[PDB]
């Protein structure tokens, strides 16, 4: 529509996260976030010891 | 025989054939290996880890196993294929014999 | 103003995202069928 | 570009931010050349994130 | 400590997708037609 | 928040069963590299503990 | 998102704005009343 | 409302712009915009020759 005037897209997804704790001086979190869509090929992402 | 296909990022460029019986049964012997599964359960409690906070923990704990029954496997790793359906394979030789 | 030109809102759509998963995946479960203890 | 959500309903915002803007050995400069920083990135195999 | 139903299991996440993502900004006007 | 988690649980449900399903391709090729060694050796007959 | 705090929806109000005025203000219609030529 | 948390203004006038050309080396637009309200307490706003 001419009011509209283009598209904005939204995409939800779920987030495999590392539990990390911020750091004290830290410049950026180190927490490494990624899609769980991720896990079908390499789901490596999700496992842990 | 029957063909199953995965996209695992392990299971890159291998062909693997191994032996099932015809007939699947329950925890039959004769299946190449077993997933044995223990139901698995959804643990919810507000946790307050780090003594300072509280949040509400959800966890699924898994409990299972693979074994593996039947020692017999074939193992074939195979490249190559964009050398040979790529790069010309034939008259590319009698252009190497060119002296 | 002149001209608007409309540019605060515009249509949104909204990706799905469907994730799923069996017990196992199907070249598990060949492999290595589901027995319940 | 993005709307200025407070103020003038025409005011147009830019937030360009991006943490992977990358040189490399391989990328040149505006006048062309490929030395100095650049140089010593394709001899060390590095790469930056800009 | 519930059983999950593991055996077959299907996410929508767009379903709990906040209301606030299902449209865009509303603070919109006119100022034509207010004036 | 008294809504619940919602559909959300789910995914951790999801993501177990993905890892069940790396389980079995890191088994395989794990009990695949030790049949290699098996074999190789000699151990054509049956035998326990091998 | 683990907390998922209202950022972008807001109740906006739309204030008005009427502006009037007559061809002479009373202060200045009563000074310099209007004939109509 | 708690899905709302805050509340926006908006705040729509009619503006008088004197008639302005652009600059070639203009740090800013050059135009005294005054919003008609203003008309009220001091009318010379509007005043031209």
């Amino acid at each position: 529509n001419p009011i509209e005037g283009g598209v904005v897209q939204v995409l939800p997804y779920i987030a495999v996260m590392k539990d990390v704790y911020h750091e004290v001086s830290g410049v950026k979190m180190d927490n490494e976030e990624v899609n769980m869509v991720e896990a079908y090929r390499d789901p490596s992402i999700l496992d842990d010891e | 025989y029957d063909i199953v296909s995965t996209n695992n990022q392990l299971f890159d460029g291998k062909l693997v054939v191994i032996p099932t019986r015809a007939v699947q049964q329950e925890n039959d012997i004769l299946s190449w290996g077993q997933f044995f599964y223990v139901s698995t359960v959804i643990a919810d409690l507000p946790i307050t880890r780090g003594g300072h906070q509280v949040t509400r923990e959800i966890a699924a704990i898994p409990f299972n196993l693979h074994v593996n029954n039947i020692p017999f496997a074939l193992e074939f790793k195979i490249t190559g294929f964009q050398k040979v359906m790529g790069e010309t394979q034939f008259n590319g030789k009698l252009a190497d014999l060119k002296p | 103003n002149y001209n608007e030109k409309s540019q605060r809102d515009f249509r949104v759509v909204t990706i799905g995202y469907n994730l799923a998963a069996s017990r196992q995946d199907e070249f598990a479960e060949r492999i290595y069928p589901t027995t319940v203890i | 570009f993005q709307p200025d959500l407070v103020g003038d309903t025409r005011n147009a915002v830019i937030r360009f931010d991006s943490d992977d803007l990358v040189v490399s050995g391989d990328t040149t400069f505006i006048d062309g050349s490929a030395d100095g920083v650049i140089n010593d990135l394709k001899t060390a195999k590095l790469s930056l994130r800009l | 400590v519930s059983d999950a139903e593991d055996k077959n299991v299907n996410l929508d996440v767009g379903k709990e997708l906040p209301e606030q993502l299902k449209d865009d900004e509303d603070g919109k006007v006119n100022p034509c037609d207010e004036v | 928040t008294d809504e619940g988690p919602g559909e959300v649980v789910k995914a951790l449900t999801v993501n177990t069963n993905i890892r069940n399903s790396n389980n079995a391709v890191k088994r395989m090729l794990n009990y695949l590299a030790q049949l290699r060694e098996v074999v190789h050796n000699g151990y054509n007959r049956p035998k326990f503990g091998i």
